[PDB]
RNA sequence: AAACUGCGAAUGGCUCAUUAAAUCAGUUAUGGUUCCUUUGGUCGCUCGUACUUGGAUAACUGUGGUAAUUCUAGAGCUAAUACAUGCCGACGGGCGCUGACCCCCUUCGCGGGGGGGAUGCGUGCAUUUAUCAGUGGUGACUCUAGAUAACCUCGGGCCGAUCGCACGCCGGCGGCGACGACCCAUUCGAACGUCUGCCCUAUCAACUUUCGAUGGUAGUCGCCGUGCCUACCAUGGUGACCACGGGUGACGGGGAAUCAGGGUUCGAUUCCGGAGAGGGAGCCUGAGAAACGGCUACCACAUCCAAGGAAGGCAGCAGGCGCGCAAAUU
């Protein structure tokens, strides 16, 4: 669609799209190869991905970035921003005095790479820690698992 | 703090020293050098402690500056040189020479060794690398860079370095069935041979290893060291043989010992 | 003499944050290389560890390459046209990275001309200046010339290009950082985003 | 010692690359 | 040639000072008037302009051109001049000697 | 002796004022960085006065100023592993791109090939940019290594103009060291992130929002990741699972007292981490400090003075005053 929405041009700074070709030479477009790399840990490139035309310099699988230490998990809670989630990680805290657990949560916003379309609020995010990315953003969207009740 | 420190606290200091907690503040603070300041004996601490050559740091100081005292075959006058696992000392005035080897209880043994031993050490590789015009580089635990390798060298292997020359003589792979000690954690100084290694990526992966008494235990990656090919080392082992007896059995053996004197 | 720490920021909650130390030394900035376009002045700072960053004050030379041809040249940087992140730096004519600027054609002109023995960005109204007509027609053997004409089966260029290189001066984007290296290296505008560039320019002005 | 090592590090390259290649044909030929 | 001098103060007159009071500058390692004590040291320190008035208790003149007649104490007497060259390149020049 | 040079003075010691996810603890990460020293490697890999180059300055001599300081100013010498400059040599050339010329064969449609090639340009490592191809490695690189086109900072980077000992060998060849310089590892770290965990308070229920608040794009700066900052853009982000605000006779932890089991209280205090040096702020040098037994300024206090100026920082060890219920030897 239309990638060039900001004032800079956007592109894959490792992908060279200026190489010479002759016209007759032509199937399809002239010459634009996707950068994509696999990601390790087991995790699938998503097809959209490989075959997408976004440009997003923070995603896991065609930006620059490197996904390591924790994988952890989260519903996705909001969706209000520019590439960007906010999940919800809920877990039980043992207070040892009185033997028993409390219900905690932390909010966690993660970068969601535009590969991953239809992502809803409610449903499974797999992320990954990376460098930090942004004041608060330290982790990527790794799998996306869509929640039960989703059709 | 601005800058490095210069000082070790006697109580900070590695228990496997085996410092007293009487004798001053102070721990000699080793120097940085080819081992860990935590996985490292300094020469003062093997020169004083151990061998009681001497009785105070000035001692130790006065035979390390007659230079006797040499540490992979290169005579040190540093008395806090950081002298660690499989580095070779040899006194030839007193005509010793000596490995620095663990002990089952995690401490480094004074465990002498011929002669013949004392020309080559054993060196865990830690990285191999291409550089400087497709020449490849191998780095080993001891920090010593050897330049072209043999190709079927690879990281965590072992390599055998010939002390006046320093290059790679023999090498055992890191595979399982070959002896290996554990050069950190709970089981240090344990020798068995290494049964499977568990990989985890992303992580820490973890070798399992089984006594030649048939204790199995297991380790990080980062801790083993491949000793011999097979279940034959290719170093002297100190009097105990990688095997740790319970505290049942050395209490036994302490109690048998004890009656048969007398 | 700024600083560069995080906890003078508010948390992420919004809530205010105490700072529980002075400012360090390791938190420290710089004033910015306001990198103006002249005659070359680089002053050497001496940053953490040691080394060395090249703050050029002024530059108006850099190197450029054009990717497609692979020529890289030096290069006298005659103005700046376009910055996606400030229009006021286009008006100071700052040099930074990512910024467009004019480049000469000489040099890749040149290289052309002497490469494929063809005339590019010359007017046909001239007939060539003296002492240039042998470097695009010379006297050449057999081998020579059929190697200059298997050449000239790919020495078409784009229509964009041909007419930068009739007005004299190229559309380049600057690569490097030249408040931190010293150096405004970079690349010739072309294809895509060439024409991007190119409709920003004309739609700023 | 430069030109030593780099003769003896292409004669022993040069025998492994032999053993690999012998080693690799034996499996793929059975 | 007027090669400095101290104002009544003692404070040393600077090259540099255009002025005819006494300024305070920070001077460093290599400005004179100012010896470092330790590596990048910086002291502001009191000197006097470059400029001579009559407020200075000692004036320095080096005589850079002999008269017509000596001066008593001063032009007339002999300097043992001890300390000959030492590097030996500048033994060459002082005898004019040669590599043979 | 002195003085120049080098190194250290960023460790140690003291204290607990600040500080409430801050510090800190465990856990990870740096594939997002810097690293003096140590240890190992690399260091004729560059095709372009050397049997040793230049000018200074200390110490020293001599003349001085001020009441006053670890103040220094003229003059006369003289060194370098200080500061600068700079070369034979390896060195024979290879490689890449050029291309006046010549040979052989096929069809006298040379549609094609194979070579030798003289002048010319550029070569190694490092830096910057662009492009290409897929030696080793990783879970994963836009890694490592390679190739090409060039750049290559006057505030210009490596490629030794150094010192000792032992002595030699038919102008040459040398043994053992010390010191120094890139670069790459290593060590010692530092820095910045991950996950979880902190006292009381609702007579604190909404907070933040370009005085960047949350995210995006481009940059700047920074050692590097990052609203760190800037410009545009979006309108976000946190909160009864207690946000935000407030209080703390609050540095955190290892730990201490008490304790049937469970708990309660304490932890300024010798170990680890942080912070500070009267209060703030800003820096210089250096690998490392926003250093205070470093500097600069202001604020408070305060010392000497010849009234012009000069010099300060015991929460170091003793010791004094003050404070107090409360704590030792100049």
């Amino acid at each position: 669609a239309d990638i060039q929405t900001e004032r800079a041009y956007q592109k894959q700074p490792t992908i060279f799209q200026n190489k010479k070709r002759v016209l007759l030479g032509e199937t399809g477009k002239e010459k634009l190869p996707r950068y994509y790399k696999n990601i390790g840990l087991g995790f699938k490139t998503p097809k959209e991905a490989i075959e997408g035309t976004y440009i997003d310099k923070k995603c896991p699988f065609t930006g620059n970035v490197s996904i390591r230490g924790r994988i952890l998990s989260g519903v996705v809670t909001k969706m209000k921003m520019q590439r960007t989630i906010v999940i919800r990680r809920d877990y039980l805290h043992y207070i040892r005095k009185y033997n028993r657990f409390e219900k905690r949560h932390k909010n966690m916003s993660v970068h969601l790479s535009p590969c991953f379309r239809d992502v809803q609020i409610g449903d499974i995010v797999t992320v990954g820690e990376c460098r930090p990315l942004s004041k608060t953003v330290r982790f990527n969207v790794l799998k996306v698992t869509k929640a039960a009740g989703t059709k | 703090a601005r800058g490095p420190k210069k000082h070790l606290k006697r109580v900070a200091a590695p228990k496997h020293w085996m410092l007293d907690k009487l004798t001053g503040v102070f721990a000699p603070r080793p120097s940085t050098g080819p081992h860990k300041l935590r996985e490292c004996l300094p020469l003062i601490i093997f020169l004083r402690n151990r061998l009681k050559y001497a009785l105070t740091g000035d001692e130790v100081k006065k035979i390390c500056m007659q230079r006797f005292i040499k540490i992979d075959g290169k005579v040190r006058t540093d008395i806090t040189y950081p002298a660690g696992f499989m580095d070779v000392i040899s006194i030839d005035k007193t005509g010793e020479n000596f490995r620095l080897i663990y002990d089952t209880k995690g401490r480094f043994a004074v465990h002498r060794i011929t002669p013949e031993e004392a020309k080559y050490k054993l060196c865990k590789v830690r990285k191999i690398f291409v550089g400087t015009k497709g020449i490849p580089h191998l780095v080993t635990h001891d920090a010593r860079t050897i330049r072209y390798p043999d190709p079927l060298i690879k990281v965590n292997d072992t390599i055998q370095i010939d002390l006046e020359t320093g290059k790679i003589t023999d090498f055992i792979k890191f595979d399982t069935g070959n002896l290996c000690m554990v050069t950190g954690g709970a089981n240090l100084g344990r020798i068995g041979v290494i049964t499977n290694r568990e990989r985890h990526p992303g992580s820490f992966d973890v070798v399992h290893v089984k006594d030649a008494n048939g204790n199995s235990f297991a380790t990080r990656l980062s801790n083993i060291f491949v000793i011999g090919k097979g279940n034959k080392p290719w170093i002297s082992l100190p009097r105990g043989k990688g095997i740790r007896l319970t505290i049942a059995e050395e209490r036994d053996k302490r109690l048998a010992a004890k009656q048969s004197s007398g | 003499g700024i600083s560069r720490d995080n906890w003078h920021k508010r948390r992420k909650t919004g809530g205010k944050r105490k700072p529980y130390h002075k400012k360090r030394k390791y938190e420290l900035g710089r004033p910015a290389a306001n990198t103006k376009i002249g005659p070359r002045r680089i002053h050497t700072v001496r940053v953490r560890g040691g080394n060395k960053k090249y703050r050029a004050l002024r530059l108006d030379v850099g190197n450029f390459s054009w990717g497609s041809e692979c020529c890289t040249r030096k290069t006298r940087i005659i103005d700046v046209v376009y910055n996606a992140s400030n229009n006021e730096l286009v008006r100071t004519k700052t040099l930074v990275k990512n910024c467009i600027v004019l480049i000469d054609s000489t040099p890749y002109r040149q290289w052309y001309e002497s490469h494929y023995a063809l005339p590019l960005g010359r007017k046909k109204g001239a007939k060539l200046t003296p002492e240039e007509e042998e470097i695009l027609n010379k006297k050449r053997s057999k081998k020579i010339q059929k190697k200059y004409d298997e050449r000239k089966k790919n020495a078409k260029i784009s229509s964009l290009l041909e007419e930068q290189f009739q007005q004299g001066k190229l559309l380049a984007c600057i690569a490097s950082r030249p408040g931190q290296c010293g150096r405004a290296d970079g690349y010739v505008l072309e294809g895509k985003e060439l024409e991007f560039y190119l409709r920003k320019i004309k739609a700023r002005k | 010692k430069n030109k030593e090592e780099a003769a003896e590090y292409a004669k022993l390259l040069a025998k492994r690359m032999k053993e690999a290649r012998e080693k690799r044909q034996e499996q793929i030929a059975k | 040639r007027i090669s400095g001098g101290n104002d009544k103060q003692g404070f040393p007159m600077k090259q540099g000072v255009l002025t005819h009071g006494r300024v305070r500058l920070l001077l460093s390692k290599g400005h004179s008037c100012y010896r470092p004590r330790r590596t990048g040291e910086r002291k502001r320190k009191s000197v006097r302009g470059c400029i001579v008035d009559a407020n200075l208790s000692v004036l320095n003149l080096v005589i850079v051109k002999k008269g017509e007649k000596d001066i008593p104490g001063l032009t007339d007497t002999t300097v043992p001049r001890r300390l000959g060259p030492k590097r030996a390149s500048r033994i060459r020049k002082l005898f004019n000697l040669s590599k043979e």
